[PDB]
């Protein structure tokens, strides 16, 4: 969720 | 004879593997995705315990011929865990020469990723390593300790923690100096390194110009917006100059 590029 | 073994990101280990068929032994090397610039030495079974910088002149009948660079230039296996690295400060030889680090073209952006000269695409520029951490504790803190978060894989998040987020601080990569646009030159895009391991690089899907700043998208949720406030109002901003 609370990251970049998933 | 001799081998190689290419990565899917174009990067490979070329060398005569052993008895037991494996990349080891002292004349092996990791070649960067230029097929150029290399890490030429000791590996075994294709870790590099030492690689001292060299550039690839040419090879014959297959076989890699190497120039080292003058130097002690040495490298060596260093994937990350709290330690973002054994060597924070020496800089990756092959993002050094593409990329530099300069005030953003984007108002209130801070600092951004640029060009040092022309490339076309496809070209891999920066890497993207930091340590290594997990979702869940991601997930559980606020937006204020995740501007650099990275996801990797499903268990694994890649950061770059204050104040590694200073240059003066750490510069073995600078992946994480790229800024956000949804109208991007670059991609976040698997990466396989010797010194950092598996990671991410950044890969310009088109011709970039010397000089040109480098933009990826940061892909965030944008329906579960979760993002930081900055984002979700660039976001704002873009869907109605699409709508
Ligand atoms: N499109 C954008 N607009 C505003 N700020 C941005 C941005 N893209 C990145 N940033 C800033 O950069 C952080 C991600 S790290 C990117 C490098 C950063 N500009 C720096 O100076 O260190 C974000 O938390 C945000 O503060």
């Amino acid at each position: 969720s609370k990251s970049k590029d998933r | 004879g001799v081998c190689w073994i290419y990565y899917p990101d174009g990067g490979s280990l070329v060398g005569e593997v052993n008895e037991d068929g494996e990349m080891t032994g002292e004349k092996i090397a990791y070649v960067y995705p230029d097929e150029r610039t290399a890490l030429y030495g000791k590996f075994i079974d294709g870790e590099m315990i030492e690689g001292k910088l060299a550039t690839l002149m040419s090879t014959e009948e297959g076989r890699p011929h190497f120039e080292l660079m003058p130097g002690n230039s040495v490298y060596h296996f260093d994937k990350s865990t709290s330690c973002i690295s054994t060597n924070a400060l020496l800089p990756d030889p092959y993002e050094s020469e593409r990329v530099y680090v300069a005030e953003s073209l984007i108002s209130s952006a801070g600092e951004g990723l640029f060009s040092k000269v022309a490339v076309g695409p496809n070209t891999v520029m920066s890497f993207y390593n930091g340590v290594r951490i997990t979702h869940q504790e991601v997930d559980s803190r606020d937006w204020a300790l995740n501007g650099n978060t990275l996801s990797l894989d499903e268990e694994t998040v890649i950061d770059v923690p204050e104040p590694y987020n200073h240059v003066s601080k750490y510069c073995a990569s600078l992946g994480h100096k790229a800024n956000h646009s949804f109208t991007p030159n670059c991609i976040y895009d698997m990466f396989v390194h010797p010194r950092f391991g598996p990671i991410k690089c950044i890969r310009t899907l088109r011709a970039v110009e010397a000089d040109e700043e480098l933009t990826v998208a940061f892909g965030y949720d944008h329906s579960p917006p979760e993002a930081p406030e900055w984002y979700q109002v660039e976001l704002k901003a873009f869907q109605a100059t699409q709508q």
